[PDB]
RNA sequence: UGCU
């Protein structure tokens, strides 16, 4: 979680006037912003606040008005460094799938680094004894038009020992 | 008459002319040998200016540690003009 | 004109914007004098003067 | 799970910068290349000939054939241009004068 | 505050087309129009009434910008 | 400004309309150039081999 | 089409454009020059200033920088006739605020 | 036939100077307008023969 | 100018497009900033 | 006839007319008069809102054939266009949405 | 449609808790038909962080909370992502912090984990 | 080729 600056050239038809100028363009953002991952910042979740709202114009095309709005949202982006706690949402032979609460299923933790016991056989089998801890290593994104997903992140669970759970 | 072509012609016509091959010596194999070493020692030196990284995500007690050090040349402002001090 | 066979055009505007302008701006009732001396040209004429 | 992109951006043109361009630049922006000097097929048909000219891959100008670079029709298709190589140079009389 | 008070024919022109393509676009009327099926007569009674909700911005050549509204400029 | 390509347009510059009241069809002047040109390389070509 | 057997639309001449001009009905003038007549949107790439097709630049084989534009078809195929005389008008588009 | 109610009685009725394939059950339009060329535009364009153009 | 105006369909400088007009809208500029409680 | 002068200086336009004038002085200056052969070709879009609503509707009830009337409608969904000439123009008009 | 900056200012798990809760209470009372069917993500996406923050133990926090938690980490010189995997994940064990928290070596002291538990639990 |  963190914010992020934006700068938005936000269309409000002209049906839209008798409401409020600043909670349309809020409600026009969170609509524009929601669940949708922005190249190279991350996954944005609503709007935080609006900071700069400069004069409000009217083209000659369409007639609607036209306002360039500067505001501050939240965006699900981790430090290169950040422990999460997600869910095991089924399991891989090459890797498992945990996914965060019901946030976003597209943690893959490879599993390359746990003691030397690691494998999985189709059956949804975790790991052999000798909420689940997450610490993420790098982000990576990804461009979908390319002709006339985008997040997957890299996952680590080092010999954390969990006295809790294994 | 000049007769029609179907498919255009290839992108890399073939030539029955082949390049002569390199000459062999030991001066030849000492001179790729320097220009290697040339290739691999330049790009350390000081003179070698790479990008100058930009947005750092986070402050760590780890950077003391993976701090780039390396010496920096200090030109001779005598001859070099004064436009170019920092 | 002079009503010996003439034949004009009439046209019609698509859009709100341009109706207004021609409205306001091509008045006839705004029009009535020439941006040359201001001498008015709509005006009465024969079969109205005599 | 989904990439923000923007749909559809008021963009006004600024101004119109004029130039040339290069044989590899031409190269680049053509599709195919135009090498047979024949209209149209021997069949009774008379169907266009491939990667000669009157090509659909360069456009298309019937309501019947569309396009073959682009899946639409006459209405929506744009064009697109086509490379003919010369064997020997040739003076451009628009920049003889240049 | 330095241009003409009085609101210009073009400004009038622009006005009303703007007002009347947004009553067309489902806009609220603020006269309470009284049978009045035409936009452009919708918004002739506005700016007649002084009740529109548009400033005009005029730029001087230079690059400067005044905003002007409707009932503060002048109509004949 | 010297010219070794020639950039032919789409068929949108190029209408042709289809004649089938004979056996032929209206073509633009700029067919006729191109193809002519193209003739003239391919003799051009002859010549030289 | 220029006839009435043909079904034809009138002309507005150039005498007809300096007096919309003269009048200064701008919003008239675009409406019947641009929209009414040759009204079409077109797809100009902002990296090399080449129009491109279906929202895809063959020249740099990229989508990212391509965006719909409206224009004249006349001036669309002025712009082509020049790109085939070797006259490429380069267009560097910009948000319209 | 119809995109919207899916019927096949699409008739091609020319409204008023405008050639339109619309059904006759919901009038929905299904095509309109065609291009035709014009008179100096098929004066420009040469008559080429069969012979010459296909080889 | 007014002609690669025209060519392009953009409205002209002169006439009507001079200037530009903006929206009496209810709004309130440079609305209150949440305050942030861990900076 | 060129592309600068022909097909951008001046070009033509649909949603036009050509036709031998008269006198008629009962008229204002500021009027003209328009046959009703002309006025049912020539169309103007008008968009439906909360004003003209009941105009529009009876303008549909009455279709093309009679003189006001409309010929085409286009929703504000999706912008398949419909001509009054078939289907139930009362349904139609019955299901006039704003926009 | 640019980015000014990605890292601006990182927040804890409070304010998106908060944030999320004054965006649902304003949307149960202003709710619109129409804006809501023409997007219905951002209603599944808030509602879904909501139910996991909720999920964890970010509940019973304040800003005077926040703020007195701060306060007094500022005095153990610990660094901003620590104080701030902290302040989300209300560690109560020890071992959270000896082993979990990373530049465990040289700072954990053994003597200053009893103080950084009674912080985080106080 | 006619029309204004
Ligand atoms: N009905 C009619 N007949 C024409 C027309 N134009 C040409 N003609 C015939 O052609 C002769 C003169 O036409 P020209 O003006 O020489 O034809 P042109 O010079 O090509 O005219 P442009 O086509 O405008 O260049 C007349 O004496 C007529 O015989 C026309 O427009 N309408
Ligand atoms: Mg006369
Ligand atoms: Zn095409
Ligand atoms: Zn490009
Ligand atoms: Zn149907």
């Amino acid at each position: 979680f963190v914010l992020v600056e934006m700068v938005d050239t936000v269309r409000i038809p002209p049906w839209q006037f008798e409401r409020k100028l600043n909670d349309s363009i809020a409600e026009e953002l969170n609509k524009k912003l929601a669940n949708k991952v922005v190249y190279n910042v991350g996954l944005c979740i609503c709007l935080f606040d609006i900071t700069k709202l400069e004069d409000a114009y009217v083209f000659p095309g369409d007639g609607a008005s036209h306002t360039k709005v500067h505001f501050r949202c939240v965006v699900f982006h981790p430090f290169l460094d950040e422990i999460l706690i997600g869910k095991i949402k089924g399991c891989s032979p090459e890797g498992v799938h945990v996914s965060l609460g019901f946030f976003d299923d597209i943690l893959i933790p490879p599993e390359s680094l746990q003691q030397p016991a690691k494998f999985d056989e189709a059956e949804q089998v975790w790991v052999w004894e000798y909420g689940e801890e997450i610490r993420f290593r790098v982000v990576d994104e990804s461009f979908v038009d390319t002709s006339p997903y985008t997040l997957v992140g890299s996952i680590s669970e080092p010999g954390l020992g969990l006295l809790s759970w294994w | 008459l000049p007769d029609v072509v179907l498919k255009p012609p290839p992108l890399f016509p073939d030539t029955d002319y082949k390049p002569v091959p390199l000459k062999t010596g030991e001066g030849e194999e000492y001179m790729l040998a320097l220009k290697q070493e040339l290739r691999e020692t330049m790009k350390r030196m000081p003179y070698f200016i790479e990008t100058p990284e930009e947005r750092q995500d986070i402050e760590r007690y780890s950077k003391r540690y993976m701090k780039v050090y390396k010496e920096e040349w200090i030109p001779d402002w005598r001859r070099l003009p004064r436009e170019m001090m920092p | 004109a002079d009503f010996d066979g003439d034949e004009m055009n009439l046209h019609l505007p698509q859009t709100e914007e341009a109706k207004a302008e021609a409205l306001v701006l091509m008045g006839t009732k705004a029009n009535l004098v020439t941006p040359r001396n201001g001498e008015p040209l709509i005006a009465a004429i024969q079969d109205f003067l005599t | 799970k989904e990439q923000f992109r923007e749909t559809d951006v008021a963009k006004k043109i600024s101004h119109i910068c004029f130039g040339m361009k290069s044989p590899e630049e031409m190269r680049q922006q053509a599709h195919i290349q135009v090498v047979s000097k024949n209209l149209y097929s021997q069949d009774n048909q008379h169907a266009p000939l491939l990667y000669g000219v009157l090509d659909h891959r360069m456009g298309t100008s019937e309501k019947d054939r569309p396009c073959e670079t682009c899946g639409k029709n006459l209405a929506d298709c744009l064009g697109h241009y086509g490379y003919i190589d010369l064997e020997l140079p040739c003076f451009h009389v628009g920049y003889f004068r240049a | 505050r330095i241009t003409t008070p009085y609101m210009t024919k073009y400004e009038r022109a622009r006005v009303l087309g703007t007002r009347a393509l947004q009553i067309a676009m489902c806009a609220p009327v603020m006269v309470e129009l009284e049978g009045e099926t035409d936009p452009l007569l919708i918004a002739m009674k506005e700016l007649k009434a002084r009740k529109i909700p548009i400033i005009i911005r005029r730029y001087l050549p230079d690059g400067s910008y005044e905003d002007w509204g409707v009932d503060e400029l002048i109509i004949t | 400004l010297i010219l070794t390509r020639l950039l032919v347009p789409p068929l949108c510059i190029r209408p042709s309309v289809v004649s089938d009241l004979k056996s032929g069809t209206n073509e633009d002047d700029l067919t006729m150039k191109l193809t002519e040109i193209i003739f003239l390389n391919d003799v051009i070509k002859k010549h030289r081999i | 089409t220029e006839g009435r057997s043909r079904d034809g639309g009138l002309r507005l001449g150039e005498m007809e454009r300096d007096c919309l001009i003269g009048y200064g009905a701008s919003m008239l003038l675009l409406e019947r020059l641009m929209i009414s007549s040759d009204a079409f949107e077109v797809d100009v790439c902002g990296q090399c200033g080449l129009l491109g097709y279906s929202g895809w630049c063959h020249y740099c084989k990229s989508s990212c920088h391509v965006s719909s534009l409206r224009i004249p078809y006349a001036c669309k195929l002025l712009f082509q006739e020049l790109q085939s005389m070797n006259i490429i008008p380069r267009l560097k588009l910009s948000k319209y605020n | 036939r119809c995109p919207d109610c899916g019927s096949t009685e699409l008739v091609e009725d020319s409204h008023y100077s405008q050639s339109q394939l619309v059904c006759s059950d919901c009038g929905c339009v299904v095509t309109e307008g065609v291009l035709t060329t014009t008179f100096s535009d098929e004066g420009n364009l040469r008559e080429v023969t069969y012979s010459r153009s296909t080889g | 100018g007014v002609s690669e105006c025209i060519i392009m369909g953009i409205p002209m400088n002169i006439g009507t497009g001079l200037f530009k007009l903006l929206h009496k809208a209810d709004r309130d500029p440079n609305p209150p900033k949440r305050p942030l409680i861990f900076d | 006839q060129g592309r600068f002068r022909g097909n951008l200086s001046g070009k033509r336009v649909d949603f036009s007319g050509r036709t031998v004038i008269s006198p008629d002085p009962n008229l204002r200056i500021d009027e003209v008069a328009v046959p009703v052969h002309v006025a049912k070709i020539l169309t103007f879009p008008e968009k439906v809102n909360k004003a003209n609503i009941n105009f529009l509707r009876k303008l549909v009830q009455n279709g093309p054939e009679v003189h006001p009337g409309a010929n085409f409608i286009q929703q504000r969904h999706t912008q398949m266009k419909r001509f009054l000439k078939y289907g139930n123009r009362e349904k139609m008009a019955q299901e006039l949405k704003y926009g | 449609m640019e980015v000014k900056d990605a890292n601006s200012a990182l927040l804890s798990n409070y304010e998106v808790f908060q944030l999320l809760t004054d965006l649902k209470e304003q949307r149960k009372e202003s709710g619109k038909n129409k804006h809501s069917s023409g997007q219905q993500n951002l209603n599944t996406i808030t509602y879904e962080t909501l139910k996991y923050i909720s999920k964890t133990p970010c509940r019973h926090q304040s800003p005077e909370i926040v703020r007195e938690f701060l306060t007094a980490l500022k005095s153990h010189k610990l660094t901003k992502a620590e104080k701030l995997q902290l302040l989300n994940h209300r560690p109560v064990t020890a071992v959270e912090i000896q082993l979990m928290v990373e530049e465990s070596e040289e700072r954990l002291t053994e003597e200053q984990i009893e103080a950084l538990l009674h912080t985080v639990t106080s």
